[PDB]
């Protein structure tokens, strides 16, 4: 069963061949892959319940007692404390659909785990795992093709935004910002297309900050076509409120200059004493004259100043910010059209930025006041300024408007679009059916498998709407037969119609062809594995 | 574990087989060194300094203490050859053990369990029948030298190997002492008869065969004598005590003038009873019960020996030898108590012995038949129970010889014709039996390769010389009589061992395939283990 | 089949999964025992309650204000921090209402 | 045993000698053989190995495997470092070698158990290893026509063979390619270093791609690096090694000023260094600035201000493939920037590949260098993927020095324990078994493939046998057909130095495992 | 477990299961055929293959 290797030696002599043989344990054969479909059984029972509309939320709770509330099945597995090593792979797995495209993070999961339970049959029946795995990558290679069949395209232009609202809206159905569904959906996507090299190339999301702060309705989280701060005015007496503002954008703190190499100025004399006070006074006097030469209405340094300082901005009437993080310079520079300039000298009436409106704003019986830069003329940096009850609400919100972002980005890629409420999982599970009654008998199994792994995601959606699983599959796998028509799937919302392409229910395809993928070349792995050897000591 | 829940430990597949030949290979490579004419003997201490000196490989794997199931087979097995047969302990345990391995070897190839047991048992079934066949010579052709000659061959690699030249004529005539004959006239050698006793002090050769019967026994009082010779045996079941009535039965005085009168029959009710028996004659009284000191002293009067605390079976072994009859009382059809002389039995002399400062009984020259004993003699105790294992292996041996009189060639001449007769049968039983057929012949020579090792000589050119003569006599009609070729250890080259004297009864070599072959079997069909935690 | 309950357990030493009626089982049992405490606050002949720290200072603090009651308590179970946090929120927002959101949700 | 008062070496000391101390080594290689047996062939599996640390690796290696078992027998630890060795010189065979020594000590388990003496066996195995490897160079095919499609085919096939027992077996065709152009690519010495490896979590294997150039990922950038552009149509590149910032212009230097002009002096004089530094950078004409060193945020503002990229803290790694694939120098000074040692590419890009930022140099023809971008949904999945392209790597490497091709399957170990059966049977008897114990040992490989594949290796190895002895030399397993084929014509091509070392290490470890004699370990300070 | 996977009751799924017995049992009914005690081959057979399963198969 485990213990690694046990004989102790025919003649009597000890037999020590591992370091802790005794310690260590090992799993051997169909047991060790029967093992691994278990645990993956588990790991994907757990995430099929969060998955639709009528998914529900998991609530994970850290080492240090913090609670996240969340749907989304990368967060939910990073979150998990998992000991299992297969449960590892799931998370990976997951994590890896976040990275690629952003959505599925749970999709992937459930899928994986029915084409693992579905291998356990095969298995039983004697099939080598390997003649599984190959019969899973050309089902898979089969759903595939048939996804860039089935596909559509939608239109990824700025004048035409309801397709991308439509998908973004889709995105976030399964999460607790949809009671603010189309107000989400639609900043997701101004966002996505303020901040894009839009020749179907990259979107960065440096350029989209998401601040969250405690208070106000999840009704307030809006879209700042320019920058938020976590900072106030320096002086406390400046003015509030900025209109037309000419920024300075500045990483040279407002003191005296100070080499960096090791350097000691020597006073000897009361002229030299004098001569220094002097210089100190003129230095700080020149700063604020250069910066108000340039004609700047408003300055932000990124290396806070001093009283010197504050008081003659003020006194020249010139509002500052100070102590503002490279980030979030880099951010105002690029919104506001400003360079950065890191010393006096250097700064000139070009380098400066402008914004329509920089304000200071409060919240509530707080004392906290974050700095707003809007009404630029063509910013390329963005802000979602999100809103709401408690902080476990603001972080789901967060993750969400992620996963909107992250499906706008995939249709600036590829705006091929295919049908979801497992629309298209169905139709692919008639398309591995179909090419399976041409494959040899032996490879026919383990594809008949992938078609029924394939439809548990509409069964999952039926289950978690209450509806029958098999019932309702069988009746839209039927009327999908029928009247060609790959976007009949389930109604999670109860809207009455099959029809995703009516309901708006959509889904990116390079999304859904990424969750087959993924699991089917992960499936293929642990399928691979017939041997553990874990430390197995139960150490501290 | 895991799905199953159940409270211990299961091992499965190619594991538990490998754990399987391991233990079966533990077991054979203890006995290895303890075979043939080379073999050494082996000390064993029992954790408390008790030593045991031995080269009997079912007393080895006896006093072993072994836990694993697939060893403990094996040491049953051993212990089953040495209920039925009494020699072959070793070969047979070294065999089962080979039998395992190789078969587990065709395991790993895949060959189904199943078809490695039946070609094994195909291969016990036709080796069996090629010795009956081929490789027997009967005792008759040779007269009584055979039986000396067989004697000898199980002698060998005992502590009375060298000296077998005598020993074996000691333990020839103590079983043609045994001999009797029964029912269908059948004669029959009942050792376990032979009475043997140990006795550290002179040397071997000074051990001594009585015709008639060795007591550990000495009479009950120094002034009885201690040598009579026209020995009137009277062998007693009861004890002469002083009468005492038994649980149902009281004595109640209710007139003390009779109190004297009962007790005095409490001793006077036995005394009558020695007199009757001593009316007829007999000078020696033999009880298994006790006997009062009161009775020794009627004993010593009238010039008797009496022995009290007799063995049971050395009394029933005296009684058939001297011509008694064993009562339990003395009670008779006619409802009174006598003892006829009719029940007595009769012995040329009786003698209370001196054997380093310690006195047996020897009761010499019984008629109605002939017994025997052996009195031992050695260096100390551990000698002395070694000596007595390896005459009780030679005993069983020379009966067997006696019983069936076939034997066959030793040095590996068996297991080498077998293994070149079975490596050329297996072409005709299918394609997978061939195969196991074939193993069980390589295994069979497991034997002369060990004695060859044993030996200390070369192993491999030894048994390639027996194979190709065994070779030579089965393919070329003009010399069958190569079949009794054999090893040598003593020149590490093969011998006509038929001519050389090295002969073992058939049924040794038979048993020990047979049950060598069901041993393998049964261990070769476990494919699972469960080992429970202990209920506590 | 289930996380926890299965036959082989997904998890390091410590860790844990309640499922679907033992989840709403402790959430419910939290914010409903939540409530009950920050309750009786409520309205003009609301009483107060001792805030009796066990720290090395045993800090004393006599209050009907549902925000501090709910800081100044050492919560265990989540859906009793998420109406706590809930009350932060409302004391941030505005100044008054803490304790009839806590009641309110409870 | 007695016990002396003064006993000979440190109490503990634990001796094992003689017959029982050989066979017990030999069945501790018998364990660690069965260890990785089920990974050899296109049917093997993958094994799953926890460290103490909680971490996991999953591999299809053998040489892998055995790293991670923390053997400790002294014999046992001879096939670890014979796998190792396999690795070292090959790169492939380091599950057949530890079979085949594993299988030559069991099939000389029975005569050594006999007291046959060890010296005879390995002279034995000495002889049977010289033949067999003389006539793996005999029979080897090797081409002789320096064809260019019949080299990249040969190649190609060699790296499709060593590729097809992996989890990227269902693309191996691709990945193929892809390890060819990479080996062709590399320009005398073909150095692993010049092949680079990234593993970018997310995405499938054949999202997978070579860039003829360099890729690296974005490296800790300062404010600024977003305002900087971030595609390229003909850039010219300087790869320096220079620390472009505001800095203690020497760690012993020490200023010392009695004045207020004196100070701003030094300021301004820091300040021009720098942009002194930045300005030879700027003017030599380089559009893309590379640096082994830190660029802070003042050159970092300055070069996007300029409308130039800047990278800093590269790994030395990536530079010099920047370097061998732009065709460029590493200048430590910025004083002399010429054309010459500048570098240069058709195209530099920022893109996002997985979660991650990356950049490529794409469009060098004079690249003697190439860029593996590895997809895949675990940090095993790419590390096992990586193991498997540096398996089809080094056999191509070993291909392109010599390409002189066997037939796999078992094809040559049946081939070669024909070969030495025949000449075993011609030889006076004791060497013959012995020889016969070595041919018998070689039939391991198509015996394993066949188990791994779920045949009966007995029927199969039969038809092998009996093909072989017709006159066939290429016949081997067809997996796919539970059959026999000619592994020649299916294309199951590895190179021969592959079996030849692998016989080489194998029956030196078994040699050197059955001349031991004696096990004495000391006890531990 | 696939059947409670897909939803259905394991009430349903318990009836359905008595259907197919009942169905299986006149299926094998069906099967069979009668024997006479004194056919001694048979005996011989129906023991022989009780034996095979057995380690007392190459004594049958
Ligand atoms: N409004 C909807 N109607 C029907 N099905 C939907 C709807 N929204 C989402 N789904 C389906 O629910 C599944 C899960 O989506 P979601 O939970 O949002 O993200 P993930 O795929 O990461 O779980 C998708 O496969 C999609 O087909
Ligand atoms: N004098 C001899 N010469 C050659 N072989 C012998 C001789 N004596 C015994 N043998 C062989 O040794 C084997 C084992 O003998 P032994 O060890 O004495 O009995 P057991 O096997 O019962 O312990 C026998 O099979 C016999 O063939
Ligand atoms: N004179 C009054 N008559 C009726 N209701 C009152 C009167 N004065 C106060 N209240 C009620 O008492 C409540 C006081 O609530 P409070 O303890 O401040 O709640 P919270 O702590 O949630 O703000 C208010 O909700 C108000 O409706
Ligand atoms: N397509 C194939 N058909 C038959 N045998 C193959 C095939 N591909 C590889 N092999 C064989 O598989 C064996 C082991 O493969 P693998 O374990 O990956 O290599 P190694 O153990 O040598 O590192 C080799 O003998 C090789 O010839
Ligand atoms: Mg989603
Ligand atoms: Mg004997
Ligand atoms: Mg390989
Ligand atoms: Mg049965």
């Amino acid at each position: 069963a485990s213990m690694g290797t046990l004989a102790f030696d025919e003649y009597g002599r000890p037999f020590l061949i591992i370091k802790d043989q005794d310690r260590k344990s090992r799993l051997m054969g169909l047991e060790a892959l029967k093992s691994h479909i278990m645990a993956a059984k588990a790991v994907a029972n757990t995430m099929r319940t969060s998955l639709g509309p009528n998914g529900l939320d998991k609530m994970m709770v850290d080492k240090d007692g913090d609670v996240t509330v969340t749907n989304d099945g990368a967060t939910i597995l990073s979150m998990m404390d998992v000991d299992h090593q297969i449960a590892k792979l799931m998370v990976e797995l997951s994590k890896s659909q976040d990275d690629e495209i952003g959505d599925g993070t749970t999709g992937v999961v459930v899928l994986a785990g029915a084409l693992l339970e579905e291998a356990e049959q095969l298995l039983d029946r004697g099939i080598h795992p390997i003649r599984i795995a190959d019969g899973y990558e050309q089902a898979a290679r089969v759903a595939i093709e048939h996804l860039d069949k089935i596909s559509d395209s939608v239109l990824v232009d700025i004048k035409d935004t309801e397709p991308l609202i439509q998908t973004a809206k889709t995105t976030l159905g399964s999460k607790v910002v949809n009671s603010c569904h189309r107000q989400m959906a639609e900043i997701a996507v101004n966002a996505v297309l303020t901040v894009a090299d839009m020749e179907r190339r990259d979107v960065d999301f440096e350029l989209i900050k998401v601040e969250g702060k405690v208070g106000g309705r999840l009704e307030d989280t809006k879209l700042i076509k320019g920058v938020i701060v976590d900072k106030d005015f320096s002086h406390p007496q400046m003015p509030k409120k900025v209109e037309d503002a000419k920024i300075a954008i500045l990483t040279c703190p407002f003191e005296p200059p100070k080499p960096k190499t090791k350097h000691k100025l020597d006073v000897t004399s009361v002229e030299d004493y004098k001569a220094l006070q002097k210089y100190e006074k003129e230095k700080f006097e020149e700063m604020i004259q250069q910066i108000k030469e340039t004609g700047a209405n408003l300055a932000i340094c990124q290396w806070g100043f001093d009283d010197e300082a504050n008081h003659l901005l003020l006194q020249n009437n010139l509002p500052a910010v100070r102590w503002v993080g490279g980030p979030e310079i880099e951010l105002i520079a690029i919104a506001t059209g400003g360079r950065i300039v890191p010393r006096f000298s250097e700064l000139t009436a070009e380098k400066l930025g402008f914004a329509g409106l920089v304000q200071e704003i409060s919240f509530g019986t707080t004392k906290d006041k974050m700095l707003v830069i809007e009404q630029c003329k063509n910013s390329r940096a963005v802000t979602i300024f999100i809103r709401g009850g408690n902080k476990m609400i603001i972080e789901e919100a967060k993750r969400s408007l992620h996963d909107a972002l992250c499906v706008i980005r995939n249709l600036i890629r590829d705006n091929r679009v295919v049908y979801g409420g497992g629309a298209a999982e169905i139709s692919c599970a008639l398309a591995v059916s179909q090419e399976a009654d041409k494959c040899p008998t032996l490879e026919q199994y383990a594809m008949r498998a992938f078609a029924d792994a394939l439809e548990v995601i509409p069964m999952a959606l039926s289950e978690n709407s209450g509806m029958n699983p098999i019932q309702t599959m069988t009746e839209v796998r039927a009327r999908q037969v029928k009247e060609m028509n790959p976007a009949l799937g389930i109604d999670c919302l109860h809207k009455g119609t099959n029809d995703m392409k009516q309901q708006h229910v959509i889904e990116t395809l390079i999304g859904k062809k990424q969750q087959i993928s993924l699991a089917t070349q992960m499936v293929r792995m642990i399928l691979k594995i017939d041997d553990i050897r874990k430390p197995g000591e139960s150490e501290e | 574990e895991g799905p199953l829940s159940v409270f211990g430990d299961r091992s499965t597949g190619e594991t538990i087989r490998s754990q399987n030949v391991m233990a079966a290979a533990s077991i054979a490579n203890i006995v290895k060194s303890s075979l043939g004419p080379v073999g050494l003997d082996k000390m064993l201490v029992d954790d408390i300094g008790d030593v045991t000196i031995t080269n009997d490989g079912a007393t080895i794997l006896k006093l072993l203490e072994v836990e694993h199931p697939a060893a403990k087979v094996l040491c049953e097995l051993a212990d089953l050859q040495d209920k039925e047969v009494g020699d072959g302990t070793t070969s047979v345990v070294i065999i089962a053990a080979e039998l395992l391995k190789n078969a587990d070897e065709l395991v790993k190839q895949k060959i189904h369990p199943t078809s490695v047991i039946s070609g094994y048992r195909l291969a016990c079934k036709e080796a069996v029948r090629y010795i009956n066949e081929n490789l027997i010579v009967n005792t008759d052709e040779l007269g009584r030298d055979c039986l000396i000659n067989a004697a000898k061959t199980s002698m060998s690699s005992k502590i009375i190997g060298i000296n077998g030249d005598f020993f074996a004529n000691m333990v020839v005539d103590a079983v043609l002492a045994i001999k009797y004959t029964d029912i269908r006239g059948q004669p029959r050698y009942p050792v376990n008869s032979v009475n043997i006793l140990k006795a550290h002090g002179r040397s071997q050769m000074e051990s001594m065969l009585i015709s008639g019967y060795a007591l550990n026994c000495v009479v009950g009082s120094q002034g009885m004598p201690k040598r009579i010779v026209n020995a009137k045996i009277a062998c007693l079941d009861f004890s002469l005590q002083k009468t005492k009535m038994k649980l149902g039965v009281q004595v109640v005085i209710t007139d003390p003038e009779k109190l004297d009168q009962i007790r005095q029959r409490e001793s006077d009710i036995t005394k009558e009873r020695i007199q009757k028996i001593l009316a007829t004659g007999a000078n020696v009284i033999l009880t298994t019960g006790g006997i009062d000191d009161m009775c020794l002293k009627y004993f010593v009067e009238a010039g008797a020996m009496a022995v009290r605390r007799v063995l049971k079976r050395d009394l029933k072994r005296i009684a058939k030898a001297s011509g008694a009859t064993i009562l339990s009382t003395l009670a008779n059809l006619e409802g009174e108590e006598t003892f006829e002389a009719a029940m007595l039995g009769q012995a040329e002399e009786v003698v209370q012995e001196r054997i380093c400062d310690d006195e047996l009984i020897l009761i010499k020259n019984t008629k109605a038949r002939t017994s025997a004993s052996i009195i031992l003699r050695g260096a100390n105790d551990f000698m002395c129970d070694e000596m007595e294992r390896s005459l009780h292996d030679a005993l069983c041996v020379v009966k067997r010889v006696l019983e069936s009189k076939s034997v066959v060639p030793g040095g590996g001449a068996v297991e080498a014709a077998l293994s070149i007769y079975l490596e050329n049968y297996a072409t005709s039983m299918g394609s997978r039996e061939q195969l196991a057929i074939a193993e069980f012949a390589r295994s069979l020579l497991v034997i002369p390769n060990t004695l060859a090792v044993n030996a200390a000589q070369d192993s491999t050119d030894l048994v390639a010389k027996l194979r190709a003569f065994h070779n030579e006599a089965q393919v070329n009609p003009e010399r069958k009589n190569l079949k009794w070729i054999g090893l040598d250890l003593s020149n590490g080259k093969p011998r006509d061992n038929k001519q050389a004297g090295v002969f073992e009864p058939t049924i040794v070599k038979v048993k020990s395939l047979k049950f060598a072959t069901e041993a393998a079997i049964t261990i070769l069909r476990i494919d699972d283990l469960i080992k429970l935690h202990p209920e506590s | 089949a289930s996380l926890s309950l299965a036959p082989v357990n997904i998890f390091k030493a410590g860790a844990d999964e309640e499922r679907a009626e033992t989840a709403r089982l402790t959430s419910f049992i939290g914010a409903i025992a939540i409530g009950d405490l920050v309750k009786s606050t409520l309205g003009p002949k609301g009483m107060d309650k001792i805030l009796l720290s066990s720290g090395r200072d045993a800090s004393l603090m006599v209050t009907n204000d549902g925000a501090t009651i709910l800081k100044n308590i050492g919560v265990d179970n989540p859906a009793a921090k998420v109406l706590v946090d809930m009350s932060r929120v409302q004391d941030d927002e505005v100044g008054d209402g803490t304790t009839s959101v806590t009641v309110l949700a409870a | 045993m007695m016990p002396t008062p003064v006993i000979l070496l440190k109490e503990g000391t634990d001796s094992s000698q003689g017959i029982p101390q050989l066979v017990s080594n030999i069945s501790a290689c018998q364990v660690i053989a069965e260890a990785v047996r089920t990974t050899l062939g296109p049917r093997g599996m993958d094994k799953l190995i926890v460290d103490g640390r909680g971490k996991a690796t999953i591999s299809n290696d053998g040489a892998t495997i055995l790293k991670l078992l923390d053997v400790v027998h002294p014999a046992a630890k001879t096939l670890v470092d014979i796998a190792k060795s396999q690795d070292a010189e090959v790169g492939d065979g380091t599950t057949s070698v530890t079979l085949l020594a594993a299988e030559f000590l069991k099939q000389v388990k029975p005569y050594v158990e006999e007291g046959l003496h060890p010296q005879i066996i390995i002279r034995a195995f000495r002889t049977a290893t010289q033949l067999a490897v003389n006539k793996i160079k005999e029979i080897a095919v090797t081409v002789k026509k320096a064809d260019k499609v019949e080299q990249r085919k040969l190649l190609e096939k060699c790296a499709m063979t060593a590729l097809s027992s992996k989890l990227i077996s269902q693309q191996k065709a691709f990945f193929a390619k892809m390890v060819v152009d990479a080996v062709m690519m590399l320009d005398d010495l073909l150095q692993l270093k010049m092949i680079g490896i990234k593993k970018v979590q997310g995405g499938a294997l054949e999202d997978s791609q070579l860039v003829a150039g360099v890729a690296f990922k974005k490296t800790f950038s300062y404010a600024g690096f977003e305002m900087q552009p971030k595609k390229y149509h003909n850039p010219k590149i300087a790869l320096l090694n220079v620390e472009l910032e505001l800095k203690a212009e020497k760690d012993n230097a020490e200023i010392r000023v009695h004045t207020v002009e004196d100070y701003q002096a030094i300021v301004d004089a820091e300040w021009n260094i720098l942009y002194d530094k930045l300005e030879k950078i700027h003017h030599s004409g380089a559009k893309v600035v590379l640096s082994k060193l830190p660029i802070g945020d003042v050159a970092t503002q300055y070069f996007a201000d300029r409308d130039m990229f800047c990278a800093g803290r590269v790994p030395e790694e990536d530079l010099k493939r920047t370097m061998m694939a732009c065709g460029g120098s590493i200048q430590t000074s910025v004083n002399a920037l010429s054309a010459d040692v500048l570098g240069r590419c058709q195209v530099f890009e920022e893109t996002q590949i997985g979660g991650e930022r990356y950049n490529f140099f794409t469009g060098c023809p004079k690249a003697k260098t190439c860029t593996f971008i590895l997809r895949g949904g675990a940090e095993q999945f790419m590390e096992e993927t990586e193991r498997s392209l540096h398996d089809a790597i080094m056999i191509v490497r070993r291909a392109i020095k010599n390409d002189s091709v066997v037939a796999g399957g078992g094809a040559i170990e049946m081939e070669l324990s024909k070969y030495l059966r025949d000449y075993s049977r011609t030889i006076p008897g004791k060497q013959q078994l012995l020889i016969g114990a070595y041919a018998k040992a070689l039939e391991i490989i198509p015996r394993q493939l066949c188990d791994n594949a779920g045949f009966d290796a007995t029927n199969i190895l039969n038809k092998l046998r009996a093909r072989h002895a017709q006159g066939g030399t290429w016949y081997g397993v067809d997996i796919n057909n539970e059959d026999i084929a000619d592994n020649f014509e299916a294309f199951v091509w590895e190179p021969a130095m592959v079996r030849i070392n692998a016989l080489t290490a194998a029956s030196e470890a078994a040699c050197l495992i059955v001349s031991v004699d004696e096990t004495i370990k000391n006890p531990r300070s | 477990t696939k059947l409670l996977q897909k939803g259905i009751h394991p009430t349903i799924i318990s009836e359905s299961f008595q259907k197919a017995l009942e169905k299986g049992i006149e299926i094998l009914t069906d099967m069979s055929r009668p024997v006479e005690l004194s056919d001694r081959e048979t005996l011989l057979n129906s023991a022989t293959t009780s034996l095979n399963s057995k380690v007392v198969s190459q004594y049958s």
